[PDB]
RNA sequence: UAUCGACGGCGGUGUUUGGCACCUCGAUGUCGGCUCAUCACAUCCUGGGGCUGAAGUAGGUCCCAAGGGUAUGGCUGUUCGCCAUUUAAAGUGGUACGCGAGCUGGGUUUAGAACGUCGUGAGACAGUUCGGUCCCUAUCUGCCGUGGGCGGAGAACUGAGGGGGGCUGCUCCUAGUACGAGAGGACCGGAGUGGACGCAUCACUGGUGUUCGGGUUGUCAGCCAUGGCACUGCCCGGUAGCUAAAUGCGGAGAGAUAAGUGCUGAAAGCAUCUAAGCACGAAACUUGCCCCGAGAUGAGUUCUCCCGAAGGAACGUUGAAGACGACGACGUUGAUAGGCCGGGUGUGUAAGCGCAGCAAUGCGUUGAGCUAACCGGUACUAAUGAACCGAGGUCUUGACCA
RNA sequence: GGCGUAAUGAUGGCCAGGCUGUCUCCACCCGAGACUCAGUGAAAUUGAACUCGCUGUGAAGAUGCAGUGUACCCGCGGCAA
RNA sequence: CGACACAGGUGGUCAGGUAGAGAAUACCAGGCGCUUGAGAGAACUCGGGUGAAGGAACUAGGCAAAAUGGUGCCGUAACUUCGGGAGAAGGCACGCUGAUUAGCUCGCCUGAUCAGUCGAAGAUACCAGCUGGCUGCAACUGUUUAUUAAAAACACAGCAC
RNA sequence: AAGCCCGCUCGCCGGAAGACCAAGGGUUCCUGUCCAACGUUAAUCGGGGCAGGGUGAGUCGACCCUAAGGCGAGGCCGAAA
RNA sequence: ACGUCCGUCGUGAAGAGGGAAACAACCCAGACCGCAGCUAAGGUCCCAAAGUCAUGGUUAAGUGGGAAACGAUGUGGGAAG
RNA sequence: UUGGGUAACACUAACUGGAGGACCGAACCGACUAAUGUUGAAAAAUUAGCGGAUGACUUGUGGCUGGGGGUGAAAGGCCAA
């Protein structure tokens, strides 16, 4: 095999999407829950969106409605959420793991935004 | 190089290509590097004065395609290919002039005539 | 009697052919080729030798030898043939004429048809020709590799035996000289290089990428900008890495024999290589060297771990690991992974605005942006708790110690 | 019925230009799987025994005859004698 | 209908819903997700898309694959029942953008002109003849083994008894 | 409750899985209550099991007639379906 | 040609037991039961049960078993010029 | 049909017209070479190619002819797998 690179769970298209959106949950609601390979790689889906969109103007703010279809929690992303995160540079919505759920056995922690 | 291929002259005996036939003390996949003297058969040259279209003589491989390396580690590569056309008298062109640039190897060692005529040392 | 070698006589092999029907036709479907795996030798060149129509040279015939190498086309379905251009050599035979529960089917023994021959004829003819199917998820056994246990376990090692090849040619220092009227035409050793078969490694050269960048069509977000979909739309290019027409490395020597060359010395007080003894003498033999390897029955070793506790299996986070299992690192005495920053890279000129321009989009501001499956710094985030497998120092019996 | 013959014919053989892996030799990737896990769950197939090895013998290439030696258990994957 | 909720078979109407050379791709309307799942970047195929150099050398046969393969202009051989063969062959152009001319009543119709301009590629994204020569046979379309042969087999107008 | 239902997001089809019908099948349609049996998983779902309800035309179709053709009666033939 | 047809022998037939390593036919010898003794096959140093038994001799080859047309002062013995 | 040359026979050019069991084809038709499949739904299907394509065509329904039959452009082909 070679390095470690991104991770496919399924295919390639299935593979952009899936970013998409579960992405955009965190935003509308500070709290989601997917798997183990979950958020994980969607702790990347924000931020990169947060930063490039720091700042308010015209350059950051289409960047954001980009990769999440959404008016609701774009503009929420700005005067709320930054400028509310201003003087702290990562850190932006970590989270913990939790325990694998009932139905398909898979631990997931709670995206959650601090 | 192989059997059957088509290659230009260097030297002038009335000749234009040539078609490659064999090379002598060489039992391969088809094969002919530079150095090696190969019999052949000229296609392209003049069909009078003596009998050159048609005869089999035998030439000696002076630039290929194929891409020889170099002890400093460079790879030299020419367009297409070239022979000379040698007689009965051990190892002696049957043309006056040669076209073309030669190897090192092909000189001191080996041949000390082919150098003296040749215009071009790479 | 120095190649050749009749008549005749005596044998070996059984590759050829004819072929005495106990074996299979309650049927091991046919030739050859093809493709694929396994187990051997009555050989052309080279090497070492015997005879010589062996003066020398050059050849003829025969023995030995596989060590390396036997890599190719045109007509025909054809097997063993016309032939062509190379080749130092490019032998032969067995394996149920090895090999179809591995392949190929081009051939022969089907339904059509054509043709000749036989027949009045349908039709026929082991006569020919065009088209025409050849199956199965192996249970057992065998072998090639990988593991779990058993002889109490973690870690680090050893390792009987098992597997292995070298050959040929060119060039330079010495020959178109020695020899011979001429023609013609040979030879240690030390080195460089040309053809080839054997563990890896790539920095250099080169081949590749649904990372990435660019062009562009349809369509949607009104247009522009910037993007989604045809699971990179299509077209062009391309880094790491793996790879390749890439690169680094791959003994000598020693010992014992055969053919053969000799020593000493008898049987025959001579002589003699032998008959006892003995000195030398082959690319082959053993070893050296590299690879595999305790299911190598001499089936191993070591230390430490259960002999009431001096550990270990399970677990958690990741691999210089990996199909399951295993293996290896770490678990706060932490950088293992991610984020952030920086370093090292891939592309190529941004948003906006000014003046641009009718516009496409050409300009200036930007030799500007955007992006990454590398590395470092940095623990900021994420590596807890706790349970558990668990024999209990088995005997008969030599010295030393007390 | 013999000979011969435009156009046409998925008819048979053959040669050239261009092109193509068809071949000389061959890397990965993509979709859907294989390897593992939850649930749902047949049908084919077997005289008995059965882990052999080295020779010999036999209709002169049988694991099962003869003489010795030897053989640890189970499991996964393959190419398949 | 075929034993079964078997990718088989089965008549008519809607062929002007929107973009092009069309009852071709993408997409409203309408309908639907009723063609078993989860984890790991083996060896091991079938399907699939082409390779640096050579290139059929494979092969019974280039089978398979590929290539040419829109439109407009120029041009086009042997042969011939002069009908044809001929989109023979061969060669060029074919993008976008600005400003215009011509035909017509007009088209969101068609044919052109001048200038500027970008890419390797302009029919840059939906099909799609490769071409040529020799030879065997049958004339051709058509007919023929529904379940391996469509072939030089059969038939045919014509000729003859 | 991974495949019953709601919202959003992401897609498939378009002579077609769209709409209206013939033949044929036939109540399989709708509602309510359930599921032991059927649905190549589960099911609080169903074209499944049980109990009801639904297809109210003179001008729609049947009903009527006729074509190829067929039948019965008289005529004529050992005999006659 | 894995015969037709005669002859001798021998087996398959209707044969033990047993040796010959194994064996259809070579050698010896013929089946009630349980049991005792003594012999045959063959074997008798050990595994293996039975004498490492008696007299004499040969070979030295480990020959102990394929082997041939052909050669030999290897060696021993005998007769004759 | 028009115009032109010619007496005519007829010819040439343009136009008109557009046949032809003709060629490419929507829907599709046929179907040479291979692989897959071969306890396929079962009475023969899938994939990559390949050739031919308004008529003597294709198709629904109704009806007629039957076994030693008929029929048959004869293939021993067909007459409910």
């Amino acid at each position: 095999h070679r390095k470690s690179g991104r991770q496919l769970n399924r295919n390639s298209s299935h593979r952009q999407a899936m970013f998409r959106n579960m992405a955009g949950s965190l935003v509308r609601h500070e709290i989601i829950k997917t798997t183990l390979p979950k958020a994980k790689e969607l702790r990347r889906v924000v931020e990169p969106l947060i930063t490039l969109a720091k700042t308010d103007s015209v350059a950051n703010r289409r960047l954001a409605f980009a990769r999440t279809r959404d008016n609701e929690i774009v503009a929420k992303l700005f005067n709320e959420l930054g400028p509310r995160f201003a003087s702290r540079a990562g850190g932006y919505t970590r989270i913990l793991k939790c325990g694998f759920r009932a139905g398909d056995n898979a631990p997931m922690a709670y995206i959650e935004l601090v | 190089i192989q059997e059957q291929t088509m290659l230009n002259v260097a030297d002038n005996s009335g000749a234009r290509r040539v078609m490659c036939i064999k090379v002598l003390g060489g039992s391969h996949r088809r094969y002919a590097g530079v150095g090696d003297i190969i019999k052949i058969t000229i296609k392209e040259a003049i069909p009078r004065g003596k009998v050159k279209k048609g005869d089999v003589l035998k030439a000696v491989v002076v630039r290929t395609k194929k891409g020889v390396r170099r002890p400093d580690g460079s790879v030299i590569r020419f367009d297409g290919n070239a022979c000379v056309l040698l007689n009965n008298n051990s190892e002696q062109p049957i043309g006056t002039r040669i076209f073309g640039p030669v190897t090192r190897e092909l000189r001191s060692e080996k041949f000390m005539k082919i150098i003296s005529l040749a215009p071009e040392v790479l």
